[PDB]
């Protein structure tokens, strides 16, 4: 938006790296110094989440890009999901391959 | 966690918060310059103090780092540009007093109006009328009165304010572990923390003096040539072996000698190379100029502009319905947003200026992958140097005839080359002695080598020896000549115009070798040179993350500033001046005076 | 093979031979302390010279290594502790002369007996009788005579020996590439060979002086409070704005002010928190105390004791049939053998002391995987610091009521907290000025800043300014006050009692943050804190294999010594003292004297 779309947030500081396919929604104050700050915002007490503020006048590298990931895995299942197979007509009075 | 981990964490948050707020201030400033309305002024004011207060509160929190345990050169250079306290070291009374002096100097310089005894209601301000007389009027007594009356009304009023301006700036810099306020300006070129590429602040003074020793032989023959031609235009006032007056340089301050081309023209029978009439015949406009200019940059090996450039930037004035600044300025809002504000007309001057503004954008897009604290050039002269080598490469006769401006049935001659080199010398090398003496004089004022009762005496003494300009009338000590300049009264560094001039020829000489040039330096064209653009892009991409000494070696290959490429550019002009400056005594006598 | 391979081979044989011989000496010393018999004395003598001669012959062979080619920090630190020649650098005559002075000083100090003019056969030695008068007797003239007569008989006899003790120790340290003998004691905290964590010997003097600047405001209000309360107990002898006498501090030397609690008690109506009567009602013994203490250490995250601990160590005196030392001492025989010799009685003092001895064993078992030359703490103060934080964490009212000592129908009040903090201040922070002036005085004696004819003058001058204690009677230059102390005459470092005091609060403040404490520092308990024990165990495991600066960062997080946690502990007491020390002038005048 023209006024800035600050609805999308991202985590910038964390204690350690995330595992594959891990989701963490914790908003605890990141301890960057020596004391845990007792859960307040201050020097060496930074908030993990940061906003984007997308604007239409930004560059190509800064425009928002909706990214979707399609995770696929096979666990020796009956494979219930399957795409479309085929669709043909019905031949009559003639030997064909069905 | 060590102190280095806390510094990197502080910078990661600061870079995210700065780019968001700096874009809002740049966008608010863009709306003000593109449309002068009360709504846009308020948007610039509130966003101005918001960014000013943000930079102050973040700098205060950055002072909690000793900076001596950190060994990372990238983290150290960013904190040095952020932990700088500035004028906040002094007390509350000295802070408001210094800001008050800086405010009244700009108002007096802008709203300064000198009255004339010819008519009580015929007073004119600085920019309109006054500069027209100093440039086009040929009367001796007319431009002499206008030159002295301006400094008589502005210098006498700024002299009591300038005496307090020096003592306040000296005590502010000394509190920041410096020697004087003049050393604070020279601190930009300071390089420390990396062996093999260091550069002390005191070495800059020795560098300018050593390089100026070779500019004098080129300037002495240039000053003697202009003096010989002005004898016919201003007779019975110029001495054959004496200096030149200050009101005959073509400007109020004598910075540029562009106005002297109409009087000191070598060959006035043939006009200069102008493509103004060639553009109106082909139905060109502002859009065609930037398209032809973009084709030049992509031929050297630079990427194309972003999509928002041709859509958001206003390259044509819509008329008298949306007021905008007619001055060409490169706008880098950030986050991939690059705009250019310029009222581009159908004129050859706007064609060369278009490449100047477009060259600065190519520089800004190079270091776009750098942090905000390093999102700048190597120094205050590296930015303007890249923007001017593009205009000189585009002003060549071979480039003009290749794009369709010059007719193919036109071959350059020796007379056109001499007029081209001499015209450029009036604005490129002609301002070097003026810039040299102005900086060296102020450097001694802030340091204390010149007493308060000898400001005007040492100013004219250096003008006679370095530039070779004699004062027309005796001036009392109450006057103040340096305060008459815009860059001096508004607290602006003027040494950036000297280093950029020398760096301009260093880059031109470094690109002609890669382009396989076979002629003079002024005929070189960096067009269609992929190896020249790739070598230049490696330096522009670094920006401020690397010292200027290391960046200069990537293109030029020299670790120290060099003035030799400057002499090679005007080498054909030097041989032509020495052949003509043989009928009179070369040089000037400082003992002579017109009074 | 390089010199590094020969050093590692020498250490592998030395560590194997040392642990075998050191265990025999520790086992022979254990049998001597647990049973005083002529058979055990001989077993300690022959094993004593066996280990002494072994350490000497191995140190001589270690001198063949230049130590400059080796780059391994582990091998270098072990050789520095082994290649130290010591007193063997001097000649044969100076070696026996220095040992003779050290022997006669211990005999005179131990067998010192002062006669009294009241009766020719009523003389008493130092420990019995004399210390009882200086602690319990309230008569002014009685304790004044006992204070002066002791230094008159011991100081006058040790003064000729102390003058030769300094010159011999100075020439011995200077031969070892040091400045003076005072620098040799400060060499323990020296860290070299690793960038980012170095610590020079000269920085220790600046560290103690800088940290002492913040202890004075806390001590000035403490000294003024004790002075105001002693006016009613000793009238017509204490000045309202003057200093305090040396015979009214509760001890012969005034090191601890524990004997002043009975006179300077804030609220004497309510008794202090004592669990002596609570243990005899539940039929407790020495075995139950160590079992309850072991449950405390394992709750924080420390492993359980070995099987040989509860079987070989004697925690109860069998009576007057096998004489043993009643002093609690932690015995680390080596090779997984850890014993504690202490006559633990049914008393609250023995309960806190049990955690002190048990805390040292947990330290020794931590660095058990380290070589013999590194099988020690970080310095001379790191060992006692860990042993005292366990006693303070156990003396909290919350820990006493959780194990069953205090009844659940008892809530602490403000009056009990003030009496607890003030009683601890008489022994923890009350000895800091005495330790500060005693070390700084001797550091100037060995260096040479104090002449021989100004030892007693500079001693009392520093006592008046730093501690604020005025001399009762004028003392001639022939006296020797510092020699009256046990640690000074027996050549024992006394600075270890100052660094340990500051390190005690640094560890307590570092563990309260991990334990998620929500109150004052004196109410913290490290019990049931797994994260606090794991962080502390990472530092105790390193021991001496890592510098004390790096080890301090693992728990506290600071690279330099800090006194701020010391002030936060007595912060409620500081505000209480300032509220009460307002009826008189705070401070002391050094110009005043009772004579
Ligand atoms: C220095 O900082 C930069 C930017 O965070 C980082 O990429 C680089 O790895 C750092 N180098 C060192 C030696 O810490
Ligand atoms: C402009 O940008 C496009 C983007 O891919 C590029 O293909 C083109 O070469 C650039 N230059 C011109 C003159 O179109
Ligand atoms: C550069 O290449 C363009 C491409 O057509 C050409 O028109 C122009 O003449 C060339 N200029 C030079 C100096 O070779
Ligand atoms: C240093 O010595 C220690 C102890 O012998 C050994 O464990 C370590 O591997 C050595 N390191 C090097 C680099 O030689
Ligand atoms: C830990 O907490 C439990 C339950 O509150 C308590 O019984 C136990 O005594 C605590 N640990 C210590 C060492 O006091
Ligand atoms: C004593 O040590 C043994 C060793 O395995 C352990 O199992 C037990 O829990 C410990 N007990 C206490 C009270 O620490
Ligand atoms: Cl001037
Ligand atoms: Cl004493
Ligand atoms: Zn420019
Ligand atoms: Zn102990």
């Amino acid at each position: 938006k023209v006024g800035g779309n600050y609805n999308y947030l991202y985590r910038l500081f964390r204690k350690s790296n995330l595992k594959p396919f891990e989701r963490d929604i914790s908003t605890e104050i990141y301890q960057a110094g020596n004391k845990p700050c007792n859960g307040v915002a201050g020097f060496n007490c930074y908030f993990p989440l940061r906003s984007y503020g997308f604007r239409p006048t930004y560059g190509v590298g800064h425009q928002p890009y909706r990214v979707v990931v399609l995770s696929f895995e096979l666990l020796h299942a009956p494979a219930t999901v399957c795409g479309p197979k085929k669709s043909t007509n019905l031949v009559k009075n003639k030997c064909v391959n069905f | 966690s060590t102190i280095e981990e806390q510094a990197k964490t502080f910078l990661d948050k600061f870079n995210h918060e700065a780019e968001d707020l700096f874009y809002q201030s740049s966008l608010a400033s863009w709306n003000y310059n593109t449309n002068i309305t009360e709504e846009n002024v308020q948007n610039m004011n509130n966003a101005g103090d918001k960014w000013s207060a943000f930079l102050k509160e973040q700098s205060t929190l950055a002072q909690m780092y000793p900076l001596q345990e950190i060994q990372n050169l990238t983290v150290k250079l960013q904190l040095q540009a952020l932990q700088q306290n500035g004028s906040s070291v002094l007390s509350e009374d000295k802070s408001k007093r210094l800001n008050t002096i800086l405010n009244t100097m700009s108002t007096i310089y802008s709203t300064g109006k000198v009255c004339n005894p010819d008519n009580p209601q015929e007073c004119l301000l600085l920019e309109p009328g006054l500069n027209e007389i100093m440039a086009n009027s040929l009367d001796y007594n007319e431009r002499l009165w206008a030159w002295e009356s301006w400094r008589s009304e502005v210098g006498k009023q700024l002299r009591p304010l300038y005496e307090e301006y020096v003592v306040l700036k000296n005590e502010m810099a000394r509190a920041n572990h410096y020697e004087d306020y003049g050393d604070y300006w020279r601190g930009d070129y300071e390089v420390n923390g990396v062996d093999g590429y260091d550069y002390s602040r005191g070495q800059l003074i020795e560098d300018v003096e050593h390089t100026f020793e070779e500019i004098k032989p080129l300037y002495e023959h240039l000053h003697a040539y202009v003096r010989a031609k002005l004898m016919n235009a201003y007779p019975s006032y110029i001495s054959p072996i004496g200096c030149l007056p200050a009101h005959l340089l073509g400007d109020m301050w004598g910075r540029f000698w562009t106005n002297l081309y109409s009087l000191t023209v070598p060959f006035g029978q043939k006009p200069n190379i102008d493509v103004t009439d060639a553009m109106v015949d082909q139905a060109w406009d502002a859009q065609r100029i930037f398209k032809e200019a973009e084709k030049f940059f992509v031929s050297v090996g630079l990427p194309n502009m972003t999509q928002g450039f041709w859509e958001n930037s206003m390259l044509t004035d819509p008329g008298n319905v949306q007021k905008a600044v007619c001055h060409p300025t490169a706008w880098d809002l950030g986050k991939g947003d690059f705009r250019i504000l310029m009222c581009t007309k159908v004129t050859m001057d706007d064609f060369l200026t278009a490449h100047h503004e477009m060259g600065h954008i190519q520089y800004d897009m190079a270091y776009a992958a750098q942090p905000f604290l390093l999102r700048n050039g190597a120094n205050e002269g590296f930015h303007e140097a890249v923007g001017e080598i593009m205009s000189l490469s585009a002003a060549t006769p071979k480039h003009l005839k290749s794009i369709g401006l010059l007719s193919p049935d036109f071959q350059e001659d020796n007379e056109t080359e001499i007029n081209f080199l001499l015209k450029q010398a009036l604005t490129i090398v002609g301002t070097l002695p003026f810039t040299y003496m102005l900086e060296k004089w102020r450097w001694m004022v802030f340091k204390g080598e010149i007493p308060k009762d000898q400001w005007m005496k040492k100013w004219w003494e250096m003008k006679r020896e370095i530039v070779g300009v004699v004062e027309p009338v005796p001036h009392d000590e109450t006057y103040c000549d340096p305060a008459s300049l815009f860059h001096v009264s508004n607290d602006y560094s003027f040494i950036r115009y000297y280093t950029r001039t020398l760096y301009q020829f260093q880059f031109q000489e470094a690109l002609c070798q890669a382009a396989k040039h076979e002629g003079p330096l002024h005929k070189c064209d960096i067009s269609n040179s992929t190896e020249a653009g790739q070598k230049l892009f490696n330096m522009l991409r670094l920006g401020k993350s690397e010292p200027w000494t290391l960046a200069l070696e990537n293109v030029v290959g020299a670790k120290n500033m060099n003035v030799r490429p400057l002499l090679n550019y005007f080498e054909p002009l030097f041989t032509w001046l020495k052949d003509q400056n043989k009928n009179s005594f070369v040089g000037w006598s400082t003992d002579w005076s017109p009074y």
